[PDB]
RNA sequence: GCGAAACCACAGCCUGGGGGGCCAGGCAAAAUCAGCGG
RNA sequence: GAAGCUCAGACGAGUAGGCAGGCGUGGAGGUUUGUGACGAAGCCUUGGGCGUGAGCCUGGGUCGAACAGCCUCUAGU
RNA sequence: UUUCAAUGGCCCGUCCACGGACCAAGGAGUCUAGCAUCUAUGCGAGUGUUUGGGUGAUGAAAACCCAUCCGCGAAAUGAAAGUGAGGUGGGAACGCCCUUGUGGCGUGCACCAUCGACCGUAAGAGCAUAGCUGUUGGGACCCGAAAGAUGGUGAAACCAUCUAGUAGCUGGUUCCUGCCGAAGUUUCCCUCAGGAUAGCAGAAACUCAGAUCAGUUUUAUGAGUAUGUAAAAUGAGAGUUUCUAGUGGGCCAUUUUUGGUAAGCAGAACUGGCGAUGCGGGAUGAACCGAACGUGAGGUUAAGGUGCCGGAAUGUACGCUC
RNA sequence: GUACGUGAAAUUGCUGAAAGGGAAGCAUUGGAAAUCAG
């Protein structure tokens, strides 16, 4: 089954653009005349549960593999069973010596590495 | 006491073999057959099982029984396979015919990817 | 922060003893030992008794 | 538990003690119950209700029919005759 | 209530056993037992050994909850009880003086459909101030 | 359509249009929009076994028997029509008259329109 | 040459309708200096 | 993973209040044969991926010595 | 990502007014005692070791063990001396049938009742701990008011304390998603502010598979076209006892309506909707016309509309007007 | 490099790109250029 994402653009907090003190992270408004809370025309859209994506295609990359974070080679040995549905992702702090050990091991085990470079 | 009370201790949440991820969990134990925290897989949880692993271009199968399940030194019985891939598939499944055969698929699957690893 | 917080907690002595008996019994299940994290795949038998 | 509190989910939104005859036989040791109750013996037990924490005996319950001596500081009017058909007597403490 | 409020792992085994029996037999005994395993501790009050003795002489006796002891009564009849828990005094009195004590897992082995079993309950008053 | 429904449709006279259905209209509605209230569920009449499992007692077996019991208004009209989930129709193809909320006799589209329901339900399917 | 402070939601063209932000109109060319209304 | 799996149908505004499930923070016990001078933590980026969301993971840059996943305990979160 | 075009979009919080130049860090329902409810754990007519003693060589302020007491419960009642305790109906479950079943038949826990007795008893259910929530008191969610008191230093003022003095009030109160969701008012009590019972909103424990209910109408009326009443249509599973919040404002329009007049009005009773609510149309809009909102695709409508801005006939037909 | 570990934001200077006729900011849909992936 392919992937369809019900929405691509992120959710940005209201007036996040206007102010640097207002973060770019979603907080639900609480004013009783807030046009954003009252969902007027041309206002920003509030996150709802209706936007949730398909269960069979959730936490899936556009190549249909769920990203499993890998710290050492003994974690890649765990993806032995699930090479057809999980993609091994190298942790960002694994040193250069271990990183090549994981990539070579994953190549031998037939486990795709998201950030092999 | 028995397999289900042990299950609700070692299996359900806390083990030394569990890996909980973004939405699910794995099972690191070497003697597993799926890699998942499932009853039909977890030996700490369940009685006699069978699963295979890889050593230096060679395969080995481990088996256990119930009378011996209290003596951990010789609890697992190992058999070494160093002949061929298709032979290994037949050497494994033949020894598990008297055994429930629901997990023969998982066992046979494991040998294939272990063999594929040896080739690659 | 005050020093007359509740630092120590009362427990019924009986459930203290229930806990020990339960944990002693769990010390004699080899499977519970493995999840706890003890590399005892070569231990001769459980409970592992030794000479006096 | 300040992790499970409600402020956590709100971040962002603005001298005569009494004994009765039914309990009377229990004050005596369990061993001598098995050798004084139901056996016709000349020696009768002594149930010193004072030395267990009560000063008065009340009339609740029925009586096993073994004559028994009961030592009390006080006794109900309808307690004492109930032990009379039981064959025992109330012995009053000075 | 779809599950008991207790983290007792042994209780979840009784519920698991009696969730199977509830949907796989027509035994209204099983459905009643499964529902009463869900009820809280306040709704599973204790029954006494004497009261059970009276109720049998007024078949295995089944009570979900505890079976305490009555010291006022002296010579205990022969009884076959099956309860969640037994007080130490009550268990000695039932076992030494006459019959035997059971448990809800054993009772399922005995009478999976609950045939020839009396399902008693204890006075649900607690304090009841007024 | 009885006397206790005369006033039933007079109180909500401006809110409903009602009329006498011919055979074709009753036939199409159940065939294309026929959902039976089964086990408190809106299960479509994909086959006759669904009706029988629900209306077997009233000697109703297939859709046509159910259609016959409806059209002829038989002894089991109440149970059959109660078993029929309220048909969910589409806004009519071509639209209504301009002033839809006036009485039908007055050029609107509310109220008793007699046979013309059979000329409307075709638009509503 | 030296060199501030008040003050600052955002800004700044008018008529009419509901004020500078809305609707419909009139119009609409940078950067600036000087006197000076609201 | 019986806390699972499977079939079906209906419903979706929401203030006061009511109710459950989660995300992040500092420390504690346990665990991961866990990460690290072959570059920890932080920080930055017109780089990528994930989640409806709080948030998370990652490439490159900068940097120099410690840090984290999991089960639980605690709060000057 | 940046820009461009088309359509849309009033500045946020607060109560017009007050706050807001910008940024980083800090920053507010906490600890604790008592009580109440609920859930869990241990035990059970008991229950609670941690005032102490014992013991602990290795983290010895931990863990572990225990004597006598004592707290609460195990009996009440009187002000006090003193005294001091069922059967009928249903009914959960089981058995039993006739042969399914139905029904009958037993059995009857809880509880409900009636109908009975005993002085409240009637075959005891608590005790401890931890958690959640509620409430009362401590600085007591954070900040903030005019005085005062003590003891001083100057020549009434000043200084450090009491002091985090006093709040009925002002301002702020920090993460997400989901579910459910009001009242906006009678009732009374009530010197005073309020207190209420009830209704609306919920959570748990128990009956009948009902002809039990219904913002409905019929049937039968009785009396004066209406009025109330009791007794078929239609839909719906209807119920109950127990507690725990929130609320008791107002605005708009209809009905009569009595009192009114240049004319407004004035007064109730009554009914709705807004109050918690986006959306299309009405150029613009608090009450007007439509319509109640998960996220998207197509189809089709409502009210409103089709000269152009503007999506859609510079349509058809018959007429009036300079 | 002692204005000395890391060196954020506000704030400013230059460089490059872009747009600007009495607002900007944002939203949906696409083009243009830039860039990334599979």
């Amino acid at each position: 089954v392919n992937i369809i994402k019900k929405r691509t653009k992120p959710f940005k907090r209201h007036q996040s653009d206007r102010f640097k003190r207002v973060g770019e992270s979603w907080r639900k408004p609480r004013g009783i005349d807030s046009c954003v809370r009252r969902r007027f025309r041309g206002t920003i859209s509030m996150p709802k549960i209706g936007y949730g994506n398909n269960k069979k295609t959730r936490y899936c990359m556009p190549n249909g593999l769920k990203a499993f974070l890998v710290r050492n080679v003994s974690d890649v040995e765990l993806l032995l069973m699930h090479n057809k549905t999980y993609a091994a992702e190298i942790a960002g702090n694994v040193s250069a010596r271990k990183r090549v050990e994981i990539v070579e091991k994953a190549r031998a085990l037939g486990v795709k590495v998201t950030n092999a470079g | 006491q028995q397999d289900e009370v042990i299950w609700q201790v070692v299996g359900h949440e806390f083990c030394s073999y569990r890996i909980k991820g973004e939405a699910q969990n794995f099972c690191r134990n070497e003697y597993n057959v799926t890699g998942l925290c499932n009853r039909q897989s977890c030996p700490l949880a369940n009685s006699r099982y069978a699963t295979v692993r890889e050593d230096n271009g060679k395969l080995y199968l481990y088996m256990k029984t119930i009378e011996r399940a209290h003596f951990p030194s010789k609890l697992w019985q190992r058999i070494k396979l160093s002949k061929n891939y298709a032979k290994a598939l037949e050497q494994i499944d033949q020894q598990l015919l008297y055994w429930p055969g629901r997990q023969i698929h998982r066992c046979k699957q494991r040998l294939t990817r272990l063999t594929q690893y040896l080739l690659k | 922060t005050k020093t007359w917080r509740k630092w120590h907690v009362k427990v019924n002595q009986n459930e203290k003893r229930y806990a020990i008996a339960s944990a002693v019994a769990a010390s004699g299940v080899p499977s519970l030992l493995l999840a706890r994290g003890h590399r005892i795949e070569e231990i001769p038998e459980v409970p592992l008794v030794v000479d006096d | 538990p300040t992790h499970v509190s409600k402020t956590r989910k709100l971040r962002g939104h603005v001298w005569r003690p009494t004994v009765n005859l039914d309990r009377l036989w229990t004050l005596l040791p369990n061993e001598a119950r098995d050798k004084y109750l139901g056996k016709n013996t000349e020696v009768a037990p002594v149930i010193n209700v004072l030395q267990s924490g009560y000063g008065k005996v009340l009339g609740k319950g029925r009586l096993p029919e073994t004559p028994v001596i009961v030592q009390t500081r006080y006794v109900s009017r309808r307690a004492e005759e109930k032990i009379k058909q039981a064959g025992g007597v109330v012995e009053l403490i000075a | 209530r779809s599950k008991p409020a207790s983290e007792n792992v042994y209780l979840k085994l009784l519920v698991k056993l009696y969730r199977f029996l509830a949907r796989r037999t027509d035994s209204r005994f099983n459905k009643a037992i499964l529902k009463r395993l869900f009820q809280s501790k306040t709704n599973r009050p204790p029954i006494s050994i004497s009261k059970i003795a009276a109720l049998t002489s007024r078949k295995t006796t089944v009570v979900v909850g505890t079976v305490t002891d009555d010291e006022r009564m002296l010579t205990v009849p022969k009884l076959s009880i099956a309860a969640l828990r037994f007080t130490k005094s009550a268990r000695a009195r039932i076992l030494k003086a006459g019959g035997e004590v059971l448990t809800l897992d054993q009772l399922a082995l005995r009478a999976p459909t609950g045939s020839n079993t009396v399902l008693v309950r204890g006075k649900k008053h607690a304090r009841e101030a007024y | 359509f009885n006397k206790a429904i005369k006033e039933m449709l007079q109180v909500v006279e401006p809110y409903v249009t009602y009329g006498i259905p011919n055979h074709k209209t009753v036939r199409e509605l159940i065939y294309k929009r026929g959902f039976g209230k089964v086990n408190k569920q809106r299960i479509p009449l994909s086959d006759n076994a669904i009706i029988e499992a629900a209306l077997g007692k009233y000697s109703i077996l297939s859709v046509e028997d159910l259609i016959h019991e409806i059209y002829t208004v038989g002894p089991n009209f109440k149970q059959a029509a109660n078993f029929l989930w309220p048909f969910k129709l589409s806004s009519p193809l071509g639209g209504w008259r301009e002033r839809k909320f006036k009485h039908f006799i007055e050029g609107g589209d509310a109220g008793k329109r007699d046979e013309h329901i059979n000329g409307l339900v075709q638009k509503m399917l």
